[PDB]
Formats: structure tokens, C-alpha cells, sequence
């Protein structure tokens, strides 16, 4: 899987995001946040298998 | 067909002849309140049929497979796609997050999603004998 | 785009030419120079796109200076929303920005006019306003404020005779 | 009393790709290889919504400017002027006028099925209903409700007072009107129905809105075409080259295939880009004139029409406008 993981100024890892968990934490992983104003994005494409 | 791709083919085991459609595949985007207001989401999946991508959701057959997600039965068809997580409503106002045609949503009170309202409906009493003239101004 | 390969064993120089030394190292080099000229190739024409959307948002704003601040503008909505008066330019960051005074009329009232008035078989036809019944009298006021003026031979002009004009109101002038 | 027709576009058509399934089809391997490539795929997507959401501002910005919805007035003959054939009809089923309909017939084209190339057409945000409702409002505000519109509110003019404030702001007076009604009556209904019979009986007067039409298709069109050719490679058809051709000296005919094909789409998209900012620069202008002629008395020279401006009306049309 793929993580977004957060690196403090002290330089050791703090927080992270699951980019595969919730369609909420794939949005947060494109546009590289941790909060989000409101709106429509567009976000990966999808098939059906 | 005129783009030069396969648009048919004739079976080998002597039968009649068939089409080839490509399958379903499109775009996805994701109506947020802001992370101010809430942490729930809508999903739009574009030019679609609702009945053909809720069952792919039911048989785990599509690549964009999150782990924690269901729909409870809000299934909305629009135009633009197939939405879910957002019910409908017949109330109109401003138009909030647009969505396809003439269909707007908004968090007021759940996602809901509506019917533009593009103004004030209003009525003018015209008579061939009477003049209106301001009195006062700003 | 710098730390992206385009297809060569690393996106890093001094880490082909530390394990290559030769023509192996120029075949690798080709393909990270191809792809670097590539990105930068588009980046230039976007900004060329851009600038050109930018350069007609300062033509307009160069308009708006010389038209609204520097006179007093007749055309409709150019400047601000209601009959435009005056309007003021103030700095800001790689913009600027205008504030327009205009005048808007609020109360409105329901009155009774006419086209004409008949007096001694001849039409009088107003100069600049409309005729308005008030209620008690007949008065003549302009279309854009209330206040009724006294008829008179100096607000209106006699034009035609008291024949073809659809709605004449006998009155004295 | 002459009337003249000017046809604006304001808008066209919203396109998406889908940067996967062009260069590549249902190919594991080939997706991977395009992931060296870095961020190109998403700089293509992010710059066609970005034009996507344009298009519906620029209608936006031309239509919506009256803020009240005014109700069709059921009487359409203020003083001697016939005003139907301009606003709807109650009793037909659409929404739009007659004149509407000839506009909508002329401008031809070149539930939900896809295409194997990966490209599709979103729809726009105002449907067709929405545009003609508000033409539909701005007229009947023009005809009732009195000149004083935009800045301020309707103030109920008889629509015989309008012609004559109107004419008195181009230099003549009031009595030339009253005197003259029947003649100025007849001359403005004679002068739409001409306009009638040249909208039916024509051939090519609507040619900006229909260039606007032929050039994106030919675009398309293009884009699709470069499909069916190679760059060099074996055969343009993958599955067929990455089959019989080990698995090493198939990576360098993809890459030969990948590089063209994403090419193709660069090319593609600058374009787009190049033409939206032609049609945001007349979107721009039919929005001036939907303010300064429709709304107001203009006196600038050859700007609204082409004696002196007497009043303007706007009508609807495919991707544009008719004043
Ligand atoms: C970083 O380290 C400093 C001292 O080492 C500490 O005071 C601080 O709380 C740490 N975290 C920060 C600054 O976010
Ligand atoms: C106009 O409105 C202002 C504020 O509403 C008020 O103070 C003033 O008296 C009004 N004038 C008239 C003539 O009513
Ligand atoms: C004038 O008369 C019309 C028609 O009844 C009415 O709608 C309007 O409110 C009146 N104006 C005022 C100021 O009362
Ligand atoms: C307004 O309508 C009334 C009703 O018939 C009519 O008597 C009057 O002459 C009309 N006024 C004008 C100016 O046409
Ligand atoms: C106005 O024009 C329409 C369109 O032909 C016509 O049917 C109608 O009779 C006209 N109105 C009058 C009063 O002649
Ligand atoms: C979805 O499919 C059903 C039957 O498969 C069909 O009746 C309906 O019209 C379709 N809706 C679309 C394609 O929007």
C-alpha cells in the first residue's frame, strides 16, 4: 500500500495517512494535506474488472 | 466502426453475429464540506449507469478498492454520472458545489444534493396609464 | 521533474558517470537530456499562454483608470453598479483594486401620466420629464427623482395640433 | 427602423481524457513504463478540467446578470408592437420562443455508451431550459417594467414613454414619435418578420457557431487517428509486438510507441488551451453588449447596432448568443 507520512523538524516521523483506507484519505494524499477547503476534486479513474 | 477499432466479430462455432462494448471505466471525484464541518464525503463516478456500478461494488470488481466503504442505499442517477453518498432533495437554492446538469450540492441539514434556483421569482404589474418614480435614493 | 528517470538507470548525474565511463554513459545521458528538454520546453509555453491572459487584465485596468477615476463614465455597469460618480485606485499586491461610488434610487410611488396636454386645440408636449397626476393636480418632474414643477410655457413646447396623439388630458398651462 | 442580427459564441464544448487507457490499453507492463515519466498524465488532466470549469463561467457571466426572474407578461402588444415570436408560448411544449427554435434547427452538430479510446464529453452546467429561461426574462423585463433595469429596479413604463425617451437620446423629440406610431408600429413588425423568413429559408448565417463546432471535432478527430500508427515500432498494436518479441527487446519498441503517443497529447491540449483564450475574449465582449445595449442606450459609434442605437434583444443559441 501506499502511506503519506509526515516528517517533523526535528526530523523523526510524526503522522500518517493510508491512502487506500477511506475515499476522504485518497483525497488527501493527491493534493498532500491534512485539511481541506471545500469543493469537488477529481481524483484517480476507476475500471471495472 | 469509423474510428477503425473492433466493433463486432462473428462467433466461430457457426452461430450469429455479436457487439463488443469497452467495459465500464471512467473518473471519480469527491464532494467534501471543507474538513471544517465534517469528515464525510460523496462520490461521483462519471458517466455511468448507477445499476451497472452498484453491482460492481457488490462484487468487489472494481480497481479503486477502498477497504472501509459501503452505500447505503443512496444511489443517485443525475446525468453527469452516478452519485452516492448524497440524497436527493426537491428543495432548490444557490448552488453551493455544482454537479452536471442543473444539480448542485450542499451540506446544510447530510450532504444533499438539488436543482439549481437561478433567482428570485418575481412579478411586474404592467398597466398602458401608470408611471413608477423613485421618492428617495443612496 | 528533476528527480524523475526517463527511462535511464538513475535521475542523478555523477551516479551514471561514477559507474560508466564511456559511450555506456552517453547512451544514458541521452535519455535524461531528452527528457529534462522536454519539461522545460513545456513550462516555457504555458508561461507564454498565461502572460498573454494577464497582459488583457492590465489593458482593462489601464481603461478603467482613465475612464472611471480620471472622468465619469456613461456606459452601463462598466464602472459600478448604479449611475457611476466617482471612483478611487488603491495599491495592491501585483493588482489594484477600485472602489466606485454610485447612486441608487430606493423608494418608488405609483402615479398617472399622459403623452400630451390639450389646452386651446393644440398639444404640449414635455422638454424633459414626464407628466404625473399626483392626485390633486397636473405637474411635470424628471424621470430620475420626484418633484413635481408647476406646468409652465418654459417646461413644455407646443408641437401639432390636438389630432393624432392617443391619450391627451385637457389641463390648463 | 431597421433590425440587424450579430451571432456571438460564448462557450464550446468540455473534454476530458483519460491518460491511461489512450496511451495504453488493458496492459499491465505498459503502465508501469509510463510511471517513469513522472507527472504527466496529471499536468494533462489538471489543465482540461481547468478549461472544463471555464466554459461555465463564461455563460455565466453573459446570462445571469438580472438577479429577479420576471414572469412572462400573457398580453405581448404593448402600444402597436407585437412582441411574439420573441417570448414563449404558453400553449406549445417548449420552453423557448419561435424565433429560438429556427436558431436551434440551423446550427446541426458534425443512454450512455463509451468508446474504447479513453475520451468523453461532459455535460454543461446550464442545461438549455435554464438559458432560455433567462432571455425569456430579460425581454419581458425590457418590454414591461420599464427602462430603469440593472441599476435600480423595474419602474413600470407603458412601453410607449420608452420609444419616446428613446428617441429623445439620439436627437430628436417626443412629438416625432406620438405623431407617428402606427407607421414606427408597423415598420418594427415587419422588420422581425424578415428576420423570420431569412432564419427559415437560409443556408449559412450562424458560420462562427458552426466554426466553433467543425474545429473541435477536427481535433478529436486527429487525436484519435494517431492511434493507428506506429513510430517506428513493429506495428502500432500492442499484444501483437509484446508477444513474440522475448521481454527485453519488446521494452524499447513500447518506449517508441509511449514517447509518440503522449506527444500526440501535448500537442493536443496546448491547442485547447490556445483556442479556449479566443473564445474567453469573446464571451468577455457579448457580455459588454449584453450590459451596455440590452440593459442601457448605448451612444458609442457602430458598437450595438449600425443607425442610431435604439434597443436591443438577446436571444439564445447554441454555445453563443443572438442580439
Ligand atoms: C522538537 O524538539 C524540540 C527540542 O528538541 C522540542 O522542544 C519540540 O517540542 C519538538 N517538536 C516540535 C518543535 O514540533
Ligand atoms: C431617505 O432615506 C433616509 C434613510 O433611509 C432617510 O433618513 C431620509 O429621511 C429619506 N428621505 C425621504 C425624503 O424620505
Ligand atoms: C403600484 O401599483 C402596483 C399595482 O397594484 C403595486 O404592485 C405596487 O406595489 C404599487 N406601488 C406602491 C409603491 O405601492
Ligand atoms: C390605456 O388603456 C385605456 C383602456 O382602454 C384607454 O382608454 C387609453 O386610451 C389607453 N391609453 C393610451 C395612451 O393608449
Ligand atoms: C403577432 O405576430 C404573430 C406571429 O405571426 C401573429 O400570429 C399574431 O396574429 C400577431 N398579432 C397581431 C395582433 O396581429
Ligand atoms: C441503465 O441500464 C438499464 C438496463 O440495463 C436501462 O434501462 C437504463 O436506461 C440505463 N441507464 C442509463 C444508461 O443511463
Amino acid at each position: 500500500t501506499t502511506f503519506m507520512l509526515k516528517y517533523d523538524e526535528n526530523g523523526t516521523i510524526t503522522d500518517a495517512v493510508d491512502c487506500s483506507q477511506n475515499p476522504l484519505a485518497e483525497l488527501k494524499c493527491s493534493v498532500k494535506s491534512f485539511e481541506i477547503d471545500k469543493g469537488i476534486y477529481q481524483t484517480s479513474n476507476f475500471r471495472v474488472v | 466502426d469509423v474510428s477503425d477499432f473492433t466493433d463486432s466479430v462473428r462467433d466461430p462455432k457457426t452461430s450469429e453475429i455479436l457487439d463488443i462494448s469497452p467495459c465500464s471505466f471512467g473518473g471519480v471525484s469527491v464532494i467534501t464540506p471543507g474538513t471544517n464541518a465534517s469528515s464525510e464525503v460523496a462520490v461521483l463516478y462519471q458517466d455511468v449507469n448507477c445499476t451497472d456500478v452498484s453491482t460492481a461494488i457488490h462484487a468487489d470488481q472494481l480497481t479503486p478498492a477502498w477497504r472501509i466503504y459501503s452505500t447505503g442505499n443512496n444511489v443517485f442517477q443525475t446525468q453527469a454520472g452516478c452519485l452516492i453518498g448524497a440524497e436527493h432533495v426537491d428543495t432548490s437554492y444557490e448552488c453551493d458545489i455544482p454537479i452536471g446538469a442543473g444539480i448542485c450540492a450542499s451540506y446544510h441539514t447530510s450532504i444533499v444534493a438539488y436543482t439549481m434556483s437561478l433567482g428570485a421569482d418575481s412579478s411586474i404589474a404592467y398597466s398602458n396609464n401608470t408611471i413608477a418614480i423613485p421618492t428617495n435614493f443612496s | 521533474q528533476l528527480s524523475s528517470n526517463f527511462g535511464a538507470i538513475s535521475s542523478v548525474l555523477n551516479d551514471i558517470l561514477s559507474r560508466l565511463d564511456k559511450v555506456e554513459a552517453e547512451v544514458q545521458i541521452d535519455r535524461l537530456i531528452t527528457g529534462r528538454l522536454q519539461s522545460l520546453q513545456t513550462y516555457v509555453t504555458q508561461q507564454l499562454i498565461r502572460a498573454a491572459e494577464i497582459r488583457a487584465s492590465a489593458n482593462l485596468a489601464a481603461t478603467k483608470m482613465s475612464e472611471c477615476v480620471l472622468g465619469q463614465s456613461k456606459r452601463v455597469d462598466f464602472c459600478g453598479k448604479g449611475y457611476h460618480l466617482m471612483s478611487f485606485p488603491q495599491a495592491a499586491p501585483h493588482g489594484v483594486v477600485f472602489l466606485h461610488v454610485t447612486y441608487v434610487p430606493s423608494q418608488e410611488r405609483n402615479f398617472t401620466t399622459a403623452p400630451a396636454i390639450c389646452h386651446e386645440g393644440k398639444a404640449y408636449f414635455p422638454r424633459e420629464g414626464v407628466f404625473v397626476f399626483n392626485g390633486t393636480s397636473w405637474f411635470i418632474t424628471q424621470r430620475n427623482f420626484f418633484s413635481p414643477q408647476i406646468i409652465t410655457t418654459d417646461n413644455t413646447f407646443v408641437s401639432g395640433n390636438c389630432d393624432v396623439v392617443i391619450g391627451i388630458i385637457n389641463n390648463t398651462v | 427602423i431597421s433590425i440587424t442580427t450579430e451571432v456571438m459564441p460564448v462557450s464550446m464544448a468540455k473534454t476530458s481524457v483519460d491518460c491511461n487507457m489512450y496511451i495504453c490499453g488493458d496492459s499491465t507492463e505498459c503502465a508501469n513504463l509510463l510511471l517513469q515519466y513522472g507527472s504527466f498524465c496529471t499536468q494533462l488532466n489538471r489543465a482540461l478540467s481547468g478549461i472544463a470549469a471555464e466554459q461555465d463561467r463564461n455563460t455565466r457571466e453573459v446570462f445571469a446578470q438580472v438577479k429577479q426572474m420576471y414572469k412572462t407578461p400573457t398580453l405581448k402588444y404593448f402600444g402597436g408592437f407585437n412582441f411574439s415570436q420573441i417570448l414563449p408560448d404558453p400553449l406549445k411544449p417548449t420552453k423557448r420562443s419561435f424565433i429560438e427554435d429556427l436558431l436551434f434547427n440551423k446550427v446541426t452538430l458534425a443512454i450512455c455508451a463509451q468508446k474504447f479510446n479513453g475520451l468523453t464529453v461532459l455535460p454543461p452546467l446550464l442545461t438549455d431550459d435554464m438559458i432560455a429561461a433567462y432571455t425569456a426574462a430579460l425581454v419581458s423585463g425590457t418590454a414591461t417594467a420599464g427602462w430603469t433595469f440593472g441599476a435600480g429596479a423595474a419602474l413600470q413604463i407603458p412601453f410607449a414613454m420608452q420609444m419616446a425617451y428613446r428617441f429623445n437620446g439620439i436627437g430628436v423629440t417626443q412629438n416625432v414619435l406620438y405623431e407617428n406610431q402606427k407607421q414606427i408600429a408597423n415598420q418594427f413588425n415587419k422588420a422581425i418578420s424578415q428576420i423570420q423568413e431569412s432564419l427559415t429559408t437560409t443556408s449559412t448565417a450562424l458560420g462562427k457557431l458552426q466554426d466553433v463546432v467543425n474545429q473541435n471535432a477536427q481535433a478529436l478527430n486527429t487525436l484519435v487517428k494517431q492511434l493507428s500508427s506506429n513510430f517506428g515500432a513493429i506495428s502500432s498494436v500492442l499484444n501483437d509486438i509484446l508477444s513474440r518479441l522475448d521481454k527485453v527487446e519488446a521494452e524499447v519498441q513500447i518506449d517508441r510507441l509511449i514517447t509518440g503517443r503522449l506527444q500526440s497529447l501535448q500537442t493536443y491540449v496546448t491547442q485547447q488551451l490556445i483556442r479556449a483564450a479566443e473564445i474567453r475574449a469573446s464571451a468577455n465582449l457579448a457580455a459588454t453588449k449584453m450590459s451596455e445595449c440590452v440593459l442601457g442606450q448605448s451612444k458609442r459609434v457602430d458598437f450595438c447596432g449600425k443607425g442610431y442605437h435604439l434597443m436591443s434583444f438577446p436571444q439564445a443559441a447554441p454555445h453563443g448568443v443572438v442580439f
